[PDB]
């Protein structure tokens, strides 16, 4: 009876949580931003096409200098491109061909990748020998790992498909903190601009806000109806946008603790694979399974443009730190720059 | 007359079918495949056969007089025979590429560089083999010599000196433009027929062998009379005494119509008889 | 099949020549043409003689000035040239049709 | 450990022939472009040859063009310089230099040991007008190097390199592209300048910072050095 | 208007592209096979008698077979990675009848997956020696678990091995029919199923995978050439 | 079954520590997100695009 008593107490606390969320709902984001003049039809054209990969591209990441970018593909290679001149700066062969994530360090020295081998491999680019040598392999996850994000040169947050995230210290190799609490495969994560708390979306239609320093889940966000497989912070770190398999994006809010706005259209029935914001925070770009990307007005829920031109499913998407480009990589082994 | 009507019918079908295949490949990006390089090369070869050969053939037949001077008498037969041999050689390369993809599917031979090299080898070999069709062609004046003709007429015909050079050249011509593509196409499609010969997939892959033998018979029939007539006229020396020299022109201009009908029926039997090409054709 | 020319040379303006073309190797019932080629200029038509030698045909430039004949005994065709002009220095060939236009070596006439 | 060691020097009669070779132990030799850079017995140092990565590009100075050749052996990890038609102006010391080129790389970073060889024009004139500056330990010294052509390329990079040769050994890359410090240099060196006028500044100069400092342009081939600036106590 | 360093960076990029083209020439001619099945299937004893990855060769053709078993039971999220493989090798322990409907449900879940809509399945009905011994024993009947076996007679178009009882042949063809009922009810022409019977000490498995991949690539070539 | 008890009790402790956060209004939060998004409009090269003299992907 104690199991049933604690279950009744847990559902009563979920009821009072929903009560506290509905108490603070005084308006709608589509209601306050009625008077804003709209964006207009945006025509972003393809500037560069980067053609070097042999199989489907699964992840990319921009460098912090907004010029170099790393990209990982299922033939078992990372390629580091100079996106201004389309030069291949580096070509790193991987030990396992099944790579599902990619990360470029914010200092430029290191690159991380991982996949179905349950191992986050970390590669040192600036060696004294001229080649890209594997710095170290972090191995403590029991499922495949889905997303990597560097914090420093020495610590990295890893999402995995054994319903858990982790914080690794690379100088040692042992994971310092384990963030348990999900129930499905954690598909993506996104760090705050000050990198002291991050957010994660899993396959149980739930997004959790973890604190990096202490280690507890701070908040939980439950609005979707399928697997959240993309997440990205608003540029001031007080909101985020999730994309799932139910053809909807939506914008959750950290301070009001609830969803603000849904980005969906009735002619869209395929799932979102990738989500990012622009530099000011108005163009929520989202990659879909119908082979193109959509630019949603992040204040009106209006659609404002299409970036078509990929023959296959758009798998990865990213905006530079100066806001001057958008790179989309897809399953037809191509990356494309748009502004 | 039936011949003018036949040429007028086979002109427009060849033109619109081949340019529709060209612009359908040009607009839709999902049709830019390695297997379609030979087919768009075949479509350019068939519009060249349609515009360079057909009006000149009909005009020279129904008038019995060459108008265009010696410079065009050396220019036009070169382009005509180059277009015809490019069409036949890319048919035989389609047959060899289908032999590589069915009877040996695990040696992954079909690459884009192979198709590009085969196309440029086709164009180079044809342009070099048709050179005495530009060297030799002179405009001459034929005097019939019988009571009823009484009128001269200019022809654009070959003029050789010595009797062994035209014989060995037209034996080489007959071997290059008919016999070697026919032997390669017969070997390829015979081994494909032996390969493609659980109930539903056998009933579906038997139809493919039937239509491939149909394609082989269309090429083997439409190019046979003009080849054996040209090797009977130039080498063995028949149709030279003016017994009835306007029946010879009638049979020789019927035998060219089969070539032009093959160049018109190529986009039907290579593209528009498969449901996949129809489904990718209406997307552009 | 063989065609041999004879009778050419350097004869001054206003004379007469008699070119002969002997033919062997094909049946003798064929139309025989006489062609010429000037050095520098193109190849023009001079004369033509029929199967049995009964009907002749000339161009406009040598009409009434040349004459063609055919002897069926030695299988030869003759072109008797009368009233030569100085613009007629050319190589003369004797052609026939066998599948193509077969011609001979030809002889130079100079005036 | 990264090292390049060259041999094949010695005394050669004039007009003859001689071969030099540097063996490379400790790095990925097949992806580094390689240079031969020589130095006269009492003068500054000059650039004689360059071979690419994969040997797809070979450049020579105008003095040795035609009578020298350079070739690499990528499995055996060596670089050869075959010298024919030797004059008495080829008495020198020869250094084998590695240099790798991509976006943000550090060319000319490691220099060889040097063979002592004894024998019995629309350029970029790099000008270092000084020859000797007296120093005291714990003072900031500034060394100038004036170009003739503008080294500021249209893509923003200013190709100017500063090397240090201590008394008794091979040079060492201090700064590259006029601002960036090389890996392993103390942070007291700083590179300033613009267009044609450049400055290397040493703050709180120690006793191991003595030697001759060379500036080198990498805007166009041939790569021209400076005359050096000695720093004695 | 390039510089010297810019031209050398372009030359580095060109050599990287040359090595990538050689890697494409190697990668195009290899055959990836997603191997899966249940825990009692004998899935690993197939690949040890012929570990994530495994490479082998049949008649100078390279096969690269990979068993993904390092994760948990939810296969619905990593199976999007293998949607361009050559074939799926499904291994079934066909001697324990109480775990047979689970295998049929798993095969129905794989055959009707939206990422595997063009992937053919080579089906190995493993451990038939135990099935023959359990049928010739007569202590465990198949109509206690599959009652339609009370109504099933073996067809005359079968190919019985020399020495087979009619009872073993009836059991074997009933199990094969139970899988090809699922395989023939969806996706006609897009992908086929190739059922083979296998022992534990059987050695013809690499030849069988070779022949089935030959037929798979033959049908793919018939489709992509506008030729089917 | 004691592991289910420990899981359910740490779940109800997590829900209790998630229930006691201070929540601001949703109108002021939408106004803050709108104010940030309008005060940075001139610094966005995708929203209000830049001419080709400044565009490095020209
Ligand atoms: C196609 O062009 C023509 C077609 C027919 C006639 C014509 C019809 C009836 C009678 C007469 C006639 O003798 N008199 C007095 C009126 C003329 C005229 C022209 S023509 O004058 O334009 N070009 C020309 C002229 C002379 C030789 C050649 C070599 C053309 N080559 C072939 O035949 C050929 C042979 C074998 C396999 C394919 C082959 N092939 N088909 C297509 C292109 N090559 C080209």
């Amino acid at each position: 009876s104690e199991l049933d008593q604690l279950r009744q107490e847990a559902e009563q606390l979920k009821n009072q949580i929903r009560d506290a969320r509905k108490a603070c709902a005084d308006a709608t984001l589509s209601q306050i931003t009625n008077n804003i003049d709209p964006v207009g039809r945006i025509q972003m054209r393809t500037r560069r096409t980067l053609r070097g990969h042999l199989a489907k591209i699964y992840a990319m990441h921009w460098g912090t200098d907004s010029r170099l970018l790393v990209s990982a593909s299922q033939d078992g290679k990372l390629i580091i491109w100079d996106s201004y001149t389309t030069n291949k700066v580096h070509a790193i062969p991987l030990r396992s061909s099944w790579v599902m994530t990619c990360a470029y360090a914010p200092s430029g020295n290191y690159v991380a990748c991982g996949g179905l081998d349950n191992i986050c491999s970390i590669y040192n680019l600036k060696t004294r020998e001229g080649n890209v040598r594997v710095s170290r392999e972090l191995a403590g996850h029991t499922g495949y790992l889905s997303c990597c994000r560097f914090l420093d040169d020495n610590q990295i947050v890893t999402s995995s498909g054994d319903t858990t995230c982790a914080l690794w210290d690379i100088e040692t190799g042992q994971q310092t903190t384990t963030f348990t609490g999900h129930t499905g495969d954690v598909m993506s994560l996104s760090l705050a601009p000050d990198t002291r708390l991050f957010v994660s979306g899993a396959c149980d239609a739930s997004a959790k806000l973890w604190d990096v320093r202490e280690g507890m889940c701070r908040q939980t966000f439950t609005g979707h109806e399928s697997d959240i497989n993309a997440i990205c912070f608003f540029p001031n770190g007080n909101a985020f946008a999730t994309g799932s398999d139910d053809a909807t994006c939506r914008l959750f809010d950290l301070r009001a603790d609830q969803e603000l706005m849904t980005y969906s259209h009735d002619n869209i029935i395929c799932g979102i694979t990738s989500v990012s914001f622009s530099k000011s925070g108005r163009l929520l770009l989202a990659g879909y399974d119908d082979f193109n990307c959509n630019v949603w007005d992040a204040l009106k829920a209006d659609r404002a443009g299409v970036l078509a031109g990929h023959d296959n499913r758009v798998s990865c998407l990213g905006v530079t730190d100066d806001g001057m480009a958008v790179a989309t990589g897809s399953w037809d082994s191509f990356l494309k720059i748009w502004n | 007359w039936v011949l003018i009507a036949g040429y007028i019918i086979v002109f427009v079908v060849a033109l619109i079918g081949n340019v529709l295949v060209c612009v359908a490949v040009w607009k839709n990006h999902h049709m830019r495949t390695v297997t379609n390089y030979f087919i768009v090369n075949l479509s350019l070869a068939d519009v060249l056969v349609t515009i360079t050969c057909l009006p000149a053939t009909l005009v020279v037949d129904i008038t019995e007089t060459w108008f265009f001077g010696q410079s065009l008498c050396k220019v036009i037969p070169y382009l005509q025979t180059v277009s015809v041999s490019v069409s036949v050689l890319t048919l035989s390369c389609i047959a060899l590429d289908r032999w590589y993809a069915i009877c040996h599917p695990l040696m992954f031979k079909s690459t884009a560089k192979r198709a590009r090299n085969s196309i440029v080898i086709i164009w180079i070999v044809s342009c070099i083999i048709m050179i005495p069709q530009a060297i030799v062609m002179e405009c001459s004046t034929v005097f019939p010599g019988l009571a009823n003709k009484t009128t001269l007429f200019t022809v654009c015909d070959e003029r050789w000196g010595g009797e062994i050079y035209p014989k060995m050249y037209h034996i080489c011509f007959f071997l290059v433009t008919y016999m070697a593509p026919l032997c390669l196409m017969v070997l390829a499609y015979l081994q494909i027929f032996r390969k493609l010969w659980e109930i539903k997939q056998i009933r579906a892959r038997r139809k493919t062998a039937r239509m491939l033998m149909v394609v082989l018979l269309v090429f083997a029939i439409c190019y046979l009379p003009i080849s054996i007539l040209n090797v009977l006229k130039r080498v063995f020396g028949m149709f030279a005494h003016t017994e009835d020299r306007e029946t010879v022109y009638a049979w020789f201009t019927f035998s060219h119509w089969l070539v032009y009908a093959n160049s018109a029926a190529n986009p039907i039997i290579y593209n528009f008889l498969s449901g996949k090409f129809r489904e990718e054709f209406k997307a552009a | 099949v063989q065609l041999v020319e004879s009778g050419g040379g350097l004869v001054q303006a206003g004379g007469s020549l008699r070119l002969s073309c002997a033919a062997s190797g094909f049946p003798v019932g064929r139309v025989m043409y006489w062609y010429r080629q000037a050095p520098g200029k193109e190849r023009e038509w001079v004369a033509a003689i029929s199967s049995h030698g009964d009907m002749t045909a000339y161009a406009d430039s040598v009409k009434g000035r040349f004459t063609i004949s055919r002897d069926n005994a030695k299988n030869t065709v003759y072109l008797q040239m009368n009233s030569l002009k100085p613009e007629d220095t050319a190589v003369y060939y004797c052609e026939v049709y066998v599948g193509y236009f077969y011609h001979g070596q030809g002889t130079q006439v100079t005036v | 450990d990264v090292q390049l060691v060259e041999s094949g020097g010695g005394l050669v009669q004039p007009g003859g022939s001689r071969k030099l070779s540097c063996s490379a132990s400790g790095f990925a030799f097949s992806s580094f472009g390689m240079h031969w850079v020589r130095q006269a017995p009492e003068k500054g140092l000059e650039w004689v040859a360059y071979i690419s990565s994969g040997s797809g590009t070979i450049y020579y100075a105008d003095t040795v063009k035609g009578r020298f050749t350079i070739s690499r052996d990528d499995p055996k990890n060596t670089l050869f310089l075959q010298m024919t038609s030797l004059r008495s102006e080829d008495t020198a010391m020869y250094y084998c230099v590695r240099s790798i080129y991509y976006y943000g790389s550090s060319p000319f970073d490691f220099w060889g040991q040097g063979t002592t060889l004894t024998v019995s024009g629309s350029d970029i004139v790099m000008t270092q007008a000084t020859s000797s500056v007296p120093v005291t330990p714990g003072e900031s010294v500034s060394i100038s190097c004036r170009s003739s052509k503008s080294l500021l390329h249209s893509n923003g990079n200013t190709y100017l390199y500063w090397f240090l040769q201590r008394p008794g050994q091979s040079p060492q890359l201090l700064i590259y592209r006029m601002s960036n410090l090389a890996s392993g240099v103390p942070d007291r060196f700083s590179g300033s300048g613009s267009g044609t006028a450049f400055t290397l500044t040493i703050s709180r100069l120690e006793a191991e910072d003595v030697g001759v400092y060379y500036c080198m342009q990498h805007l166009e081939y041939p790569l021209t050095f400076g005359a050096g600036t000695k720093l004695e106590l | 208007t390039l510089s010297a360093e810019d031209k050398a960076a372009v030359e580095r990029s060109k050599m990287i592209e040359k090595q990538l083209q050689k890697d494409k020439q190697v990668y195009r001619r290899t055959l990836r096979l997603l191997l899966l099945g249940a825990d009692n299937s004998g899935k690993s004893t197939i690949v040890k008698q012929m570990i994530f990855e495994t490479k082998f060769q049949v008649d100078k053709v390279n096969f690269h077979m990979f068993d993904v078993g390092g994760q948990r039971d939810e296969r619905r999220k990593w199976i999007q990675c293998f949607n361009d493989v050559t074939a799926i090798i499904f291994v079934v322990d066909s001697s324990d009848y109480n775990r047979l409907q689970e295998a049929l449900n798993d095969f129905k879940s794989i055959w009707n997956n939206r990422w595997l809509r063009t992937i053919s399945v080579i089906l190995f009905l493993n451990k038939q020696d135990l099935l023959a011994e359990k049928v010739l024993a007569g202590k465990s009947k198949i109509e206690d678990y599959f009652p339609e076996f009370a109504r099933y007679t073996t067809p005359e178009d079968a190919t019985p091995e020399p020495g087979e009882d009619p009872r073993v042949t009836r059991a074997k063809y009933f199990i094969r029919k139970e899988f090809v009922d699922i395989s023939t009810a969806s996706g006609d022409g897009r992908h086929i199923c190739y059922p083979h019977f296998t022992c534990a000490v059987d050695t013809e498995n690499a030849r069988r995978i070779f022949n089935d991949c030959k037929d798979i690539i033959l049908q793919m070539n018939l489709r992509e050439y506008n030729l089917v | 079954n004691t592991a289910s008890i420990a899981q359910a009790r740490k779940l109800v402790e997590q829900l209790k520590m998630e229930a006691n956060i201070d929540r601001i209004k949703v109108s002021k939060a939408a106004a803050d997100l709108m104010a940030y998004c309008e005060a940075h409009a001139k610094e966005d090269p995708l929203l209000t695009p830049v001419p080709a003299s400044e565009n490095p992907f020209r």
